[PDB]
């Protein structure tokens, strides 16, 4: 994954499809970008998976739910490749536990 | 002819080969025993003469083609109205001393009687001995095919033939090509099929290119000057 | 689909290789919507099936498939055309806007293809030694094939050149030697593009020094015609499906309509998937957030 603002050498490429496949569920949130934190919840029951979030240090909202029937297994982090994120020209570091 | 199929024996009975120094140079048709229609612009000076002329008949190849022809070669009659720089009256009449003896595959044909009410678009034959390459070498074979006679309106178009087509000047091949005379083709016979009955009404005069799009045949309009043939039955 | 017929005023609507039925209630993974105004001259060639102008030039509807056909109208009364010409060799050599008149739409009639190497121009030298029917000459950009002329000896005249494609590309004697070729579009494309002209092609006596520009009236093969019916415009629509049974898109139709509350009337509700009965009302409340 690569920044919007100060874009790196390379590109974001993480799928390649030429038409857009059959999706299950698409929606589009808002929150606050003058937050320090955000906080997510992601769990599975009888199938069904369930989403939350939120901004502050407060406890999570309701997101979405969406069944799927399999019991899914894995999850991954993209790193982040930007010319801003080194510490050289700002000091800045990601963070995601 | 170009693209044309090999004639069989006994189908056209009027092919008739004028060689001039013992080989063959032109062609012909017979309507009688004693003349026979060719073109004029071949005939003229210095080759108009009444001799060094040969007249075969009844050659269905050239292999045959020795010492030993028919009668001898007469005086040749040509059109006073014809000319040199502009195609027009392309028209020749030789004599023969002996008449011709019908044989088996001999037969003469008949002059067409002026008013027929002709089909626009009639397919029509042409047999001779033609090319078919670049200007091609010789012929030992007879080669006959079939076209159609283009309209005198649309052969004279401003693309192909601008003012070049005389009232006595009919075209006949394809438009496309692929199918028409070449050089060697003089005297060409023009026969079609009317009635049971194949009449004469065309003589290759000229032309342009051989099987080539764009350049349909050139042929003259013997129902004009058939009355000035008959003035040569007046004649002799 | 039934709000879309009642909203938008539907003159006329069918399906082929599906019945319309079996529509209400079911689920299309994807839909296809392919729309186009409808010519008055030209409607009846709309049919499923025809060797017409529209389906073998602008537009074919395959039949191997499930799909619909709707006519709708339109008020007249704020309806624009733009008109455009989806042909990539046509616009190169100096294409434009029509600008015809208004409320009037423009069908190809004849479709012609051609290769990456085809010019409107004639070879400069070729074309300078013809002094009977001098075609007209000019340059082309870097890349492509000139007009093929030759001159070829008459009786008295030795300048007598011919080119190809003659007289015009739509009644041409000989198609196998002109370049450009009648072809017939399939589905999925549009018009390769409309007839070029090349006697009207270019300028004569050109060194070198000018593209190949054809005039307005070198262009063949189409026709403009009116649009406008009792005050409104017929457009047609065709719908092509890509699953049956199968995808998120479904009807809405066969479903629960959304009813209105009852107060003081013991009431059977079925709210948010919870079923139950029991008496509604009316209160004020603050505590009710945005997700509650
Ligand atoms: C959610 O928001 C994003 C960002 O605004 C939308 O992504 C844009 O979508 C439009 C239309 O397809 C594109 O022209 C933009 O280039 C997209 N931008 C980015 C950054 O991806 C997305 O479409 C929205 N999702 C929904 C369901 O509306
Ligand atoms: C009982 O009847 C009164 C008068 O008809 C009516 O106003 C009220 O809503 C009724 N209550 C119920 C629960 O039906």
């Amino acid at each position: 994954t690569i920044c919007k603002s100060k874009g790196s050498s390379r590109n974001e490429s993480w799928h390649f499809d030429k038409s857009e496949p059959l999706c299950l569920f698409k929606k589009n949130f808002t929150y606050n970008v003058s937050t320090d934190w955000l906080y997510f919840h992601f769990y599975q029951e009888r199938g069904t998976f369930y989403a939350y979030y939120a901004d502050s240090g407060m406890p999570t909202t309701f997101l979405f739910s969406l069944y799927l029937g399999t019991l899914l297994s894995h999850y991954y982090v993209l790193p982040l490749t930007c010319n801003a994120i080194s510490s050289n020209t700002d000091n800045e570091t990601l963070q995601y536990w | 002819i170009v693209g044309g199929e090999s004639a069989l024996p006994g189908a056209w009975p009027w092919q008739v080969s004028l060689h001039v120094q013992n080989v063959h140079v032109c062609g012909g048709s017979i309507i009688t025993p004693e003349w026979i229609v060719t073109a004029a612009h071949c005939v003229e000076k210095p080759l108009n003469n009444p001799w060094h002329w040969t007249a075969f008949a009844g050659i269905l190849r050239q292999s045959f083609m020795f010492y030993g022809a028919g009668y001898q070669v007469e005086k040749v009659i040509s059109h006073p109205n014809y000319d040199s720089k502009t195609k027009n009256n392309d028209i020749a009449l030789m004599k023969l001393q002996k008449p011709l003896t019908f044989n088996d595959l001999v037969k003469p044909v008949c002059l067409p009687n002026p008013g027929m009410m002709l089909q626009p678009e009639q397919l029509c034959w042409i047999s001779g001995w033609g090319a078919t390459e670049e200007k091609g070498k010789t012929s030992e074979v007879l080669n006959a095919a079939k076209v159609l006679l283009i309209e005198t309106q649309r052969c004279n178009s401003r693309y192909v033939y601008d003012n070049l087509i005389t009232p006595a000047m009919i075209c006949a091949g394809f438009l496309q090509g692929n199918v028409d005379s070449c050089q060697g083709d003089s005297g060409g016979p023009l026969v079609t099929s009317k009635n049971n009955i194949w009449w004469l009404i065309g003589d290759t005069s000229w032309g342009s290119g051989c099987a080539k799009a764009y350049r349909p045949g050139v042929y003259g309009n013997v129902m004009v000057f058939t009355d000035w043939i008959y003035r040569q039955m007046r004649a002799d | 689909l039934s709000t879309l017929l009642r909203l938008v005023h539907t003159d006329s609507f069918s399906c082929n290789n599906f019945d319309e039925s079996k529509i209400y209630g079911s689920c299309f993974k994807s839909i296809v919507l392919d729309k186009f105004a409808i010519p008055n001259s030209r409607r009846s060639d709309l049919q499923l099936g025809s060797s017409g102008f529209l389906q073998s030039s602008n537009y074919k509807i395959d039949t191997t498939s499930s799909s619909c056909q709707l006519y709708y109208s339109l008020p007249a009364i704020n309806v624009t055309i733009n008109n455009y010409n989806p042909s990539s060799w046509n616009r190169r050599y100096g294409f434009n806007n029509f600008n015809l008149s208004s409320h009037s739409v423009v069908y190809s009639r004849y479709c012609f293809s051609v290769n990456n190497t085809f010019c409107p121009c004639a070879k400069p030298s070729f074309a300078s030694s013809c002094k009977s029917h001098k075609p007209p000459s000019a340059s082309c950009p870097i890349g492509t094939n000139y007009r093929s002329c030759e001159s070829t000896t008459v009786l008295d005249h030795t300048d007598w050149c011919r080119c190809s494609c003659l007289p015009d590309p739509i009644t041409a004697y000989d198609p196998r030697s002109c370049s450009q070729k009648k072809s017939l579009v399939g589905v999925g494309e549009h018009c390769a593009g409309f007839g070029v002209d090349e006697e009207k092609c270019g300028v004569l006596d050109g060194s070198y020094n000018v593209s190949c520009l054809c005039s307005t009236d070198a262009f063949l093969g189409w026709s403009y015609d009116t649009c406008v019916s009792n005050n409104r415009c017929n457009i047609f629509s065709n719908f092509i499906l890509n699953g049956i049974n199968s995808g998120t898109t479904c009807s809405n139709d066969l479903l629960q309509p959304n009813t209105e509350v009852f107060t003081d009337v013991c009431v059977d509700y079925d709210l948010y998937g919870i079923t139950g009965q029991g008496i509604f009302k009316e209160v004020s409340a603050v505590y009710y957030n945005s997700w509650q």
